[PDB]
């Protein structure tokens, strides 16, 4: 096609750009740094209470409170400490597949198959836990959602487009669209201006916040984007693909850094998140168990196993003390 | 070792047996899996008793009935489908009246793909037939030969819907796990309800001896 | 014949039982969703058939190897008391499994209403207990022996009308009554739903195979009860060590007919191995 | 179709913008990684004696 | 979030009477509640504290056993035996409500009050009787407690009131450190061990009143003196 031709020919300079800037591989640079070895972690906690299976979980501002969304219909906010349980939110649709913790510690919301999103109370004049107001608006399925501020916050759903709400009026303030299928996972910056999500087509992108234009596209997965993190320092990501490939991505290089890849492992991976320093790449896997990477050495330093069914959920907390996952199996953990 | 923690640690065993009653009495509830391909069929079986998934709940014979429409969702399949691992049944409704208007080899497809999936794999597939009234009247002209070249038999009401009935069942791949329940829909409304109760009781009694062993 | 008989068999019975029955032990604590489903009634079947594992069958073939009574009196008095709370905690936690799997399957709703919860950890001790409660008599009427017809001590019959009945009486007939009764009314209601929606070989024989390898012994009982002073003397030693060598093969017959023969336990047992 | 148009007025903005070398990106993260790798417990063991944890 | 309480009266030594405490406006099945009495011209001082869903009924030492207290969780009220009458048990009665978990702040509402006839424990004592105020500098509460109330959790389990001449009290502190909802910003508590002070920024009209402290370590609770602020 002569109209698409242009567009091909774009494609052109700019993959011929990202070839040329290539001019060293990373893990030809990382060679004389020590291996950190291997990596013993042990339970600390169990908490039980669900009876469904589990799918979505956020750790606290604090690094002593979570809530997790479960089937059976109830958000329980877990204290990490003492295993003692705080809240239990009955929902109304019970198929959740996702939940945010305010960073003010004030809010918790959830969606999932009923399109709409549902901001709850948590301090409130009385001893109870009330909807301040549903956020409809979305012609497919919630995916994910992170807060932003106590009055903004940010949702992926699967209709191709992510949005950015307003609590106090409800309304849309920003729609981003340039996904073609199923917009899964998302994740915001540390300094709440950008944001990045991963789609079922196997492409993530990076969108602005305050200009709601999407800045740059990030290719060369092969199946899907099952759950993507974000670099702690802010100038790199890391996504989790479902043909058993993790990939960590840079901005300011503007291409593919270093995969992370098993002959062994043949499912896919799950939930992805970081630890405080950036040296180790916590995965979640479909074949029953987690596992930890070298970020640097791209090698497998430790298998989290202990659950009896697949994970559907990984954090780290804020100050990087305890690793808290969650599975299918419908018991919580949290490790250290 | 507990100051004013005791407070705490009662609150959270009680709001853990308010929640163990909770779950306590969703487990009686049978959760039925409404799909199909057209719309006018699901209708007929929406219509009998009371976006994204639309729920409807009935009661009947001291049972109650929680059955999920799914349809409306426009996106993938495979990325919500295993959210409903634990359903006792899937009802699916296709039509009988569409052997031409290749939207039964539609169907029939829509069919395969949800009986032999990964998951699924030990939940009945109750299987409704509908408009069996207009294919009688209209079978009289069409032969099945436009949409059926194998058919070798007489061009009748009675062997069309039993072939029909083993070319649907034939597309199971998982005879010792699964019971296929056919009923053709009829202007009596209380013979589909009946139907639904009766299958959903076998499949009720299989599902408690699991757990025994007695197999 | 008698001699490598009796220590044949029991070698391999003892074998196969005591690691069935920790197999088992252990399978049901190592999961939380097997602990609480009813089914705990099982690993007291274990654990009071495991008991004759340990103390009784190696004292058995102890006094075997001397051909003839090696230890005490103290002994004896005791390695006749582990067994009777062992056969007699076996034959009574298999009628308490076909109590839990007729309340279970059929019924189910007033099961739901009157909850588990907390009776059922409970519940594998007044039927366990009872077991001694009808077992101290045993002290009292002065029975027990070597017997050196059998040469391994057991409850002698000759010694009570009273005790050789009451035993015949609580531990088979009701064992037998119970679990061919709700056995075939779990069977006949699983039989009578499935025509509507659209076989004694499974379910109601290898539940009850006990029955068949315990009923001569209790024959012999009665017989030797009802006229204890001609009938018993009159009695062929083959028939009565066929008879107890038929008693210690159920033994490990209650791990093979409800252990490696499910298909929840079998499931669990590749990931604990 | 003016969404043709539109995809290629996204591709033209996003191939107009500035590019570093790979291997300065990589020994920033190096850097990071290694100043800040005190402060990771996760990373390094830590004494029973403050782990939140027991 | 209305406290509502009736059956005071004046009645003869030595018989028995009612009190009801009615809560509307909040979940009353999820509140703790307690009772606290005080003497006119007195002091306060802790009576008895009832659970949600009733399960600890932990009195006070002096009228153990003489009293009892139960809730209705349906109709929302709480209720009050006495039995006999003594010099100590005419008082004024207030109803508090307390609810526990992690980030709670309990002691948050109080009722209003009742009449009657007449006129170890950690003894948490200061009382620097009365403070003569200017309103504007800034003005220093000492308070010194008889244990040290530093649990090994890491927190001090120490409450600051204050009750202005004429309706019930309210709080300001919790935790010697945490501010209460609604309360101004001006107020700042500190301390560590057994010293605690309470520190204004700057006093204003409003201000005036007495302030009371509780301990909450282990029960029963031992309020203190009260020291007065006056102009
Ligand atoms: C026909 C009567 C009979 O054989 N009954 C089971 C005999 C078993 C075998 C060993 C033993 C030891 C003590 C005891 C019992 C037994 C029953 C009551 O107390």
């Amino acid at each position: 096609d002569e109209l698409r031709q242009e567009a091909e020919q774009l494609k052109n300079q700019i993959r011929d750009a990202r070839k040329a800037c290539a001019d060293a591989t990373l893990s030809q640079i990382t060679n004389n740094i020590d291996p950190v070895g291997r990596i013993q972690m042990r339970t600390r906690r169990t908490l039980r209470g669900h009876l469904a299976k589990i799918y979505a979980m956020h750790w606290g501002t604090d690094s002593r409170l979570l809530v997790s969304a479960s089937q059976d219909g109830k958000l329980i906010i877990w204290d990490s400490y003492t295993t003692n349980k705080v809240h239990a939110i009955p929902l109304r649709s019970s198929w959740v597949m996702t939940c945010a913790y305010a960073p003010s510690g004030n809010y918790v919301a959830c969606g999932g198959l009923d399109n709409i999103c549902s901001i709850y109370n948590l301090k409130t004049r009385q001893g109870n836990v009330r909807v301040s107001r549903e956020l409809a608006g979305h012609t497919g399925y919630l995916s994910c959602c992170r807060f932003l501020d106590d009055n903004q916050i940010v949702t992926s759903s699967g209709d191709t487009t992510c949005a950015l709400w307003d609590i106090e009026t409800g309304q849309q303030t920003t729609t981003f669209t340039g996904h073609t299928g199923d917009v899964m996972s998302l994740s915001l910056a540390p300094d709440t201006r950008l944001f990045v999500s991963g789609a079922c087509d196997a492409s993530a992108k990076l969108w602005d916040v305050r200009e709601g234009m999407c800045r740059q596209t990030f290719t060369g997965h092969e199946s899907d984007i099952n759950a993507i993190c974000f670099f702690p320092d802010g100038n790199a990501f890391a996504t989790g693909s479902d043909d058993a490939t993790c990939r960590l991505f840079d901005l300011r290089a503007d291409q593919e850094l270093m995969t992370y890849s098993h002959d062994n492992i043949i499912c896919g991976i799950t939930s992805v998140s970081f630890s405080k320093s950036g040296r180790l790449l916590l995965a979640g896997y479909d074949d029953f168990n987690c596992n930890v990477w070298d970020a640097l050495k791209a090698d497998r330093a430790g298998v989290l196993a202990g659950h009896d069914n697949r994970v559907s959920c990984l954090g780290v907390t804020d100050d990087g003390m305890a690793v808290a996952t969650g599975s299918w199996d419908s018991f919580l953990k949290i490790w250290n | 070792l507990s100051a004013e923690d005791k407070a705490a640690v009662e609150r959270s065993k009680m709001i853990d047996r308010n929640l163990r009653e909770d779950g306590e009495k969703a487990a009686r509830e049978v959760k039925l899996l409404l799909l199909g391909a057209g719309e006018s069929g699901k209708s007929t079986i929406v219509k009998q008793m009371k976006t994204g998934i639309v729920e409807t709940h009935f009661t009947f014979k001291d049972l109650h009935f929680k059955m999920f429409d799914v349809g409306g969702q426009r996106s993938e399949r495979k990325k919500w489908i295993h959210c409903f691992e634990g359903v006792t049944a899937i009802i699916f409704c296709v039509a009988l009246s569409d052997y031409d208007l290749n939207r039964m080899h539609e169907s029939m497809k829509l069919f395969d793909s949800i009986c032999n999936n990964k998951w699924f794999t030990d939940t009945s597939i109750i299987l409704f037939l509908n408009k069996k009234d207009l294919f009688e009247e209209k079978i009289k002209k069409s032969p099945l030969t436009i949409c059926y070249p194998e058919y070798a038999g007489s061009n009748t009401y009675e062997e069309a819907a039993a072939y029909i009935q083993c070319q649907f069942e034939d597309l199971n791949k998982r005879k010792d796990t699964k019971e296929i329940y056919t009923h053709f829909t009829c202007a009596t409304d209380t013979k589909n309800v009946q139907f639904v109760f009766d299958a959903v009781t076998d499949v009720i009694i299989k599902n408690n001896l699991k757990d025994c062993g007695l197999f | 014949w008698v001699a490598p008989a009796l220590s044949a068999v029991l070698i391999v019975t003892t074998a196969v039982d005591v690691v069935g029955n920790l197999l088992v032990i252990l399978s049901v604590l190592r999961n939380r969703k097997l602990r609480n489903a009813g089914n705990l009634f099982l690993v007291s079947l274990a654990l009071a058939d495991l008991v004759v594992a340990f103390y009784p069958y190696p004292l058995i073939l102890v006094a075997i190897f001397y051909d003839g009574w090696a230890f005490g009196e103290e002994h004896c008095k005791a390695s006749a008391f582990v067994m009777g709370l062992s056969v007699i905690g076996s034959v009574w936690n298999i009628t308490a499994i076909a109590i839990n799997r007729y309340l279970y399957i059929c019924h189910s709703m007033a099961y739901h209403r009157i909850y588990r919860r907390w009776h059922t950890p409970l519940h594998i001790c007044l039927i366990w207990l009872l077991t001694v409660v009808a077992l101290l008599p045993n002290f009292f009427v002065g029975s027990l022996e070597y017997d050196p017809r059998i040469y391994s001590c057991t409850f002698i019959q000759t010694a009570s009308t009273q005790y050789t009945a009451a035993v015949v009486v609580i531990h088979f007939l009701l064992p037998i009554a119970v679990v061919s009764f709700c056995y075939l009314r779990i069977w006949v209601l699983v039989l009578q739903a499935r025509r509507k929606a659209k076989s004694f070989l499974t379910m109601f024989v290898v539940f009850v195979i006990f029955a068949i390898c315990w009923a001569p012994l209790n024959c012999i009982g009665l017989a030797v009860a009802i006229n204890p002073q001609e009938m018993a003397p009159q009695i062929p030693e083959g028939l009565f060590v066929t008879s107890y060598l038929l008693a210690y093969f159920n033994s490990c017959l209650n791990a093979i007919v409800y252990g490696l023969l499910n298909q929840n336990f079998r499931r669990e047992y590749k990931r604990i191995l | 179709i003016a969404q043709a148009r539109k995809l290629v007025q996204q591709l033209k903005m996003e191939a107009n913008i500035d590019r570093i070398k790979v291997s300065k990106a990589a020994a920033d993260l190096m850097a990071y990684c290694e100043a800040h790798a005190k402060e990771d417990p996760l990373l390094t063991p830590v004494p029973a004696s403050q782990n939140p944890f027991r």
